[PDB]
């Protein structure tokens, strides 16, 4: 008997289903670590991360909400992106779009 | 004495611990608030003695065992935190999974 | 991508199909629905979702909520679901999917710069309880009740005076006015009851016009058929509720005569079992009538080993305290024959145990009688909805305040309670009043974080001066509101008016509308429904007890 | 029918001829009269008398009292009687026979639907004490005093500052205004005193116009003949009282010079014995004059074994603390030469021991000197009336507030204290302010009744926000009231104005009007009245001490 | 006549040339000047100087001060001098020689009948501290801070909600209004900060117009260049301050990009060392810029043996908590590179340890590095002025409230703290707010003097109802003041408006204007100024610790 | 611990009892508040141990005798009441004429 215990049924949850995704190889060219958030507009991440910014336009990391991906200096890795939904209007970040798309 | 609010607040923890300490002595399986109060008072006295944060983080896990507390209590306390005045000022002590 | 269910629960709280144990009881709830879009849940923290341009939009204050409770597991009379709760202007704005419509799909609760966040993942959220049987013996009762999760208190009294010790009555205009003014200092919604024991209508109309939202008829002031009929007459014309504590001595007549005087008019019967007062020994039969809204006081809930021994001190002693009716009461609650639970604060009842005891009854009933006929699936969801309604929506309906509080529904005042599953019904994580946290457990004030010991309940901003006034309601009778009582007394809190007290009937009691063919044996005191004997066994040990309390 | 006297006392409290011991002292009072009609006493409870159509009538609120204290044993300067007390509009309505004129005879206090009830059978009821020597060092003093039974506090100060530690002065308009505003937060009636030590009249008139009801002359600010005469001049024109603490150092002259400066004008002499301050060693001789209203501070009441040792720390030390005058003081009180008792809060006095010590003196005096010449019958009634007047009516007369408080008389504010005979003068059962209970002993807030432990004093509704404002008085000078000070400072409490300060004289002091031919030996410090030596022995043990207190 | 220096110090406090040890530290101050006229010092008490016609004049209230602090040893950023302090209308009237011009020479602070007196001989008097990094997690923080000597609190929050736990933000108009109202109940000056994380200007302007005096940018809400630039734009047009907690994750860019977005505009960088948040691992380099006003939070002050072990719980853990930057911070403070100290209340900081820790750093720095290049004479006066400015004037300048508080200068609000030399920085003797004592250590309330045990901090008159309102300030933005926010919310306290937030720069920071050529090694995390390595050793024992606290 | 107001209130009773307990040990005749505090704390610990209401109502009358308390104290306490959490929840214990 454990007070307030859960009884989660076994299985898995499929995240962001029915949405366009694309894989991109990314390399940290900076001398300091960079950690990106699940909903951060990828095309506007730290300028030290080298990758095809054009492809990541309107995309964010295809990871569970709230989590992150870290890139140590010199690190190179392939990540998967999923497209923004809603109005597909990007506001903020580095201010490169500030509108729809 | 010029007791500030925090010193008076800690007197509440100390007294709550006197309650638990007596019950444990009678041989009772301590409950949730009793366990937290007992392990917390222990740590504060540790700082008074001048022990380091690192030492207490360890010693704190050896105050009460799973067979000295009621069922479910160990799981109700994933960790215990308390601050006290060490020789080098106030420091926070965090004991993870104090009861095993 | 994909994520295992266990990891998902640890991160965003349980989802559809997952079960959760209520405290240390045998009650298990199961998430019936989840309003989120997997992968789009909002989470707060460094690097998380609720950040500018991401889960937080660019809209102005008017286009977004003031507060959002993320990933809350709602437990209400209408459902046990997972969803985000939006709060705007101190009231429940919406129950849906929160986020930023700019980048997220299905957002119904917009988060903007003006949005504060409360992380409810892994927590159970419920409406604030409503106690309709308070004896204002001391002002300290409000804090005790608030800490337990009761956000509204209805009753009467003027302090530690003989009248108030014995009855829930605020006698006359002067005392009523004084109590209405004192109420502004209390962190809970309040509504007063006056002394309804008079055979002169004008003497009651004055009290209603002075501000009371109901009239309490108590045997100590004379619960005679003449008095009862008089109170009910004024109640019918002023749209206020009558709470009754009948003639235990059977002095003016038996229960059937009282019922006869009531004459099919709406009335709330206090502690219908009888131990707290009422025609000996069959006041309990009242629960069979359509115009009767029955409630129980808490010292008799649930039937345990020490109940009887304790009650004798707390010739008509043995005629009032009957093991037979005490046991039956628990079953009658499980069946929906009794629709409310209350305290009877410091006059044969415990102010901070209304919620705690209601769940103890549910537990003991599951243990003794198994699943209810209405249960579906392998959970206790229906029993949870039936019992939670007892101290939330039903009390609100009975006293004509259900338009303001009582449940988590849009447009209602945001009186919410956040609970950690392991302390459900016992010790709340957060107690929100009118959109602001009023009381919560707080650790060392000088600590580097709010968690170091000692952790105990301390008042918050929602309980301070003018902020408190703005987050609490003082319920007035339609007449008092019209006479400008609030302006005359210079009441500082928000005002709400009661309505619909006369039209509610047993059938309107959510999940508790049973009208059983109940009989009580004049000699043996045995309670029978349809001839079958109703009873239960006394518990020797109960959950939500020694595992949580220091004393 | 018939009922034995013992059974009657246990049911309705003692009646005519019965005696009652005051706490654990040797003082015995005897009921002098009983205003009831045997068999028609009102009692509250299930099945009792106060019920609709029975002891409760059908009259409207305007035709009945708001509160009734049933079967109260009143102990006041005017009599020790048994009767019901009626309270209407926060003021004493009547002292008589309560009930319903419809069925009961001789009813003078009508009970109706709007009547709240306090059962005082077996209890002693008294007016609230009045301390006229407060040093506002901290706001916590009001609670301490209220719990002891003192409902009015007069004095001055601005907090823990040197000036206030040493004197009862609220210096100037700014501080006076600040204190008048802070006073609304305190549960006792308040009246402020300003610094009267100035030889420029306009500087005093400003303070009186700012709000003070008196001017305190203190030697620490310079108690010179020029200063004294100046304060008295303004006092004569503004109808305010002057409280004096003379020149102990004899710097400007001796006691005869001070008396000469006073010039037969009304004045209240603080701690007239001298230990608390005053011309060494004969300030005590002042009690022989008709214009002098003398009071004692409490640390010297009564003379005990540790008094002297204690006082030294609390060259002019031995000239100020004199065993001879300390012993005489107790006798002078017993004779009616000293008319008031006060505390001198945290500046050589104990705020919560004014009442307690006054009774200890009475006890020790009975023990040492026996019955007073005025006693009649085998009781101590006269000595009780003489001593109770010391902290009730006399202080009220001295400061010109006797029209509002000071005694249980009709039309006066309902500041009452209920006592259980075993705790009289020590720990009150109920403390009523302006018609509402402000503080009372209260047990477990979560208990099924208000009696389970731990029981300690907690604030009640009469001490809450706006209710408190409505139940307390802030005393202003006639000038401050006229200048609209209450409106300018936006004072929220009820206002009362002082009057009749200049016309009171020693002869007006109830039961304490003795003007003895007293002399003090400049060398030996011996006190003599008419040549006979006045003195008493130090007590080693006292009642109302170790049997009641935890520390 | 003549008097020895030692006897003089014991009587009137130290004078020119005398040194005093600060608590139990190695810091020694030396009286630089004394504004008195020897033999003419004012002293209060029986027979002393402050008496009618003597040290007290005949002038009216308008021609004399309301309060005088006699023989105070002032310790402020401008000097360490001996003098009397005059207070009139809740503000500092003068710093000079008090007395009566009628008989005394050089009197600049006139004492009259309306003057209250505080004896400060032998005490150290300082301005009240100002904490600009408060997380309003609970209202109890104000008492804790007030007791420590901090009289002003700037920050944000709405109570124990996730947003507030993590950030200093009062989200939107509704919450801002609610907090402004709740603030009237707190005994400290308050100014709120809103959530500045938005890329839509109108959403920020609303908050500023609602009442906030600044906007806090926090990484948890998204500290992106777009957000930063947006907040700074509105700040420039509304004259409010921006407090920054940068992107630790380096998600949107590194520190140089953040600096680039700031674009040379004035900004206050929170916990510039980084442990509390900020670009890992070189946010510390920000202290080299002229537009940056840098502060430290207190858990890292000073570097001790347990600091690191403790911080881990309070992948990016090791990147955020760096021994190298933690040690450097202490030195950077000693050099004047870091200009402020704050708490970061219950979110990685201790509310009641801002003052205490600042002095511990000074002590450890003297011990490790000896005298500063600016020191003159054999004392630590310059180091004391440099460090006291960190929690007084500099925080006041940074947030545009230096015209109201921050130092002991004429015309400023009288927020003063009296200290006994042995408890300096640890436990205050008196805490004066707006001219009234708000909190002070108080002994037995029933005692014959205010000194008997138990002595602990209790609220005074300056913390009561309307008196408190009159003695505290609620800081508004110029826009909120213009829109009539105070009248709309019906705020009861005094109002002050902020101005000059955009024009302050590093050069304006008193005694802390150093802009060093600082670098941080991306790998080793080593801090270097001009190539030389900056570092210090961890203390094993500190003063102002175990010798003063019970726990 | 999450101590509610009532748990904190009971800490006052417990502490008041520690005072009386020490004085009794010295051999002093206890006064009114001391007796009430001592007998009350006893009952609370009784409930903690799991004793029934009925048992405590009896045992409560055997804690202090007439020769261990000051004169008049027995008559000043016609009964003592205190509530505590028994295994089956909060219950009221009433001890009539505790001191004999
Ligand atoms: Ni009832
Ligand atoms: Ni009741
Ligand atoms: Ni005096
Ligand atoms: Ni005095
Ligand atoms: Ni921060
Ligand atoms: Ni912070």
């Amino acid at each position: 008997m454990i007070p307030g215990e859960y009884h989660v049924k076994p299985g898995q949850i499929a995240l962001n289903t029915g949405r366009a995704t694309c894989r991109v190889v990314v390399e940290n060219h900076g001398d300091r670590p960079i950690q990106v958030g699940s909903h951060y507009h990828f095309a506007e991440v730290n300028p030290a991360l080298k990758f095809d910014r054009q492809q990541a336009a309107g995309y964010r990391l295809n990871i569970p909400a709230g989590t992150a991906v870290r890139f140590e200096p010199g690190q190179k890795r392939e990540v998967e992106l999923v497209a923004f939904a809603g109005h597909r209007a990007v506001f903020g970040f580095r201010g490169e779009v500030m509108g729809p798309l | 004495m010029e007791l500030t609010p925090r010193e008076k607040d800690k007197l509440l923890l100390f007294t709550a611990a006197l309650v638990a300490e007596r019950r444990l002595a009678r041989g009772l399986k301590l409950n949730y608030p009793e366990s937290v109060a007992l392990i917390s008072a222990f740590i504060m006295e540790g700082a008074r003695d001048g022990k380091s944060v690192a030492s207490l983080m360890e010693e704190g896990r050896h105050v009460l065992t799973r067979e000295q507390v009621m069922e479910g209590v160990p799981e109700m306390i994933p960790d215990i935190q308390v601050e006290a005045t060490f020789p080098d000022g106030s420091k926070l002590v965090t004991v993870h999974n104090p009861i095993i | 991508s994909n994520i295992s269910r266990q990891a998902y629960a640890d991160m965003f709280g349980p989802t559809v199909g997952d079960k959760v144990r209520l405290a240390d009881t045998e009650l298990w709830i199961e998430v019936e629905d989840d309003l989120t879009t997997y992968g789009e849940e909002v989470k707060f923290g460094g690097g998380k979702v609720i950040r500018d341009g991401m889960g937080q939009g660019q809209m102005l204050a008017a286009d977004c909520v003031d507060l959002v409770l993320t990933n809350a597991l709602i437990v209400d009379h209408w459902g046990i679901v997972k969803a985000d709760i939006g709060v705007k202007d101190g009231r429940i704005f919406a129950i849906g999917k929160a986020g930023n419509p700019d980048i997220q799909p299905n957002v119904t609760i917009p988060i903007g710069a003006a949005t504060e966040v409360i992380a409810a993942e892994g927590k159970i959220v419920t409406a604030g309880g409503i106690d309709t049987h308070i004896h204002w013996i001391c002002p300290q009762q409000a804090e005790e009740a608030l800490v337990s999760g009761v956000t509204t208190m209805v009753g009467g009294g003027t302090g530690p005076a003989a009248g108030t010790h014995a009855t829930t009555c605020t006698p006359g205009p002067w005392y009523i006015s004084r109590m209405l003014q004192a109420a502004d200092s209390l962190p809970v919604n309040i509504g007063l009851l006056g002394k309804g024991n008079v055979s002169q209508p004008d003497a009651l109309r004055e009290q209603v016009a002075a501000g009371v939202i109901g009239l309490a008829i108590h045997e100590d002031w004379g619960a005679t058929p003449a008095a009862i009929d008089c109170a009910l007459t004024v109640a019918d014309e002023m749209d206020i509720q009558v709470a009754l504590h009948s003639d235990t001595l059977n002095e003016s007549g038996f229960v059937e005569d009282t019922l006869a005087a009531i004459g099919g008019r709406t009335i709330h019967t206090f502690h219908t079992e009888g131990a707290g007062g009422g025609h000996a020994p069959d006041i309990i039969t009242a629960c069979a009538h359509p115009n009767i809204l029955p409630s129980s006081t808490n010292p008799t809930l649930p039937y345990t080993l020490n109940t009887i021994d304790e009650h004798l001190d707390m010739a008509f002693a043995e005629s009032r305290i009957r093991r037979e009716t005490i046991a039956a009461e628990d079953v009658l609650h499980d069946l929906g024959a009794f629709s409310l639970t209350s305290s009877d604060s410091q006059a044969m009842g415990r102010v901070g145990e209304v919620i705690l005891r209601t769940w103890q009854v549910a537990h003991r009933m599951k243990v003794q009688r198994g699943a209810l006929a209405e249960e579906t699936g392998d959970n206790d969801n229906f029993r949870v909805k039936r019992y939670i309604a007892k101290y939330t929506i039903n009390p609100a309906l009975t006293h004509g305040i259900a338009h303001e509080v009582g449940s988590i529904e849009v447009g209602k005042l945001a009186d919410l309670v956040v609970w950690s599953p392991a302390f459900f019904g016992v010790k709340p994580a957060t107690v929100i009043k009118g959109g602001m946290i009023a009381i919560a457990p707080m650790g060392d004030i000088n600590a580097s974080i709010p968690t170091p010991q000692p952790v105990h309940y301390r008042p918050m901003f929602g309980a301070l001066g003018s902020a408190r006034h703005h987050c609490r309601l003082t319920f007035l009778s339609q007449a008092a509101a019209a006479n400008g009582v609030a302006e005359r007394l210079n009441l500082r809190s928000a005002i709400a008016v009661v309505k619909g007290c006369r039209t509610v009937q047993k059938a309107d009691m959510v999940h508790n509308s049973l009208q059983p063919n109940i009989t009580v044996d004049a000699q043996t005191y045995e309670v029978r429904v349809d001839g079958e004997l109703i009873t239960s066994e006394p518990a020797d040990v109960l959950p939500m007890a020694q595992r949580y309390f220091l004393f």
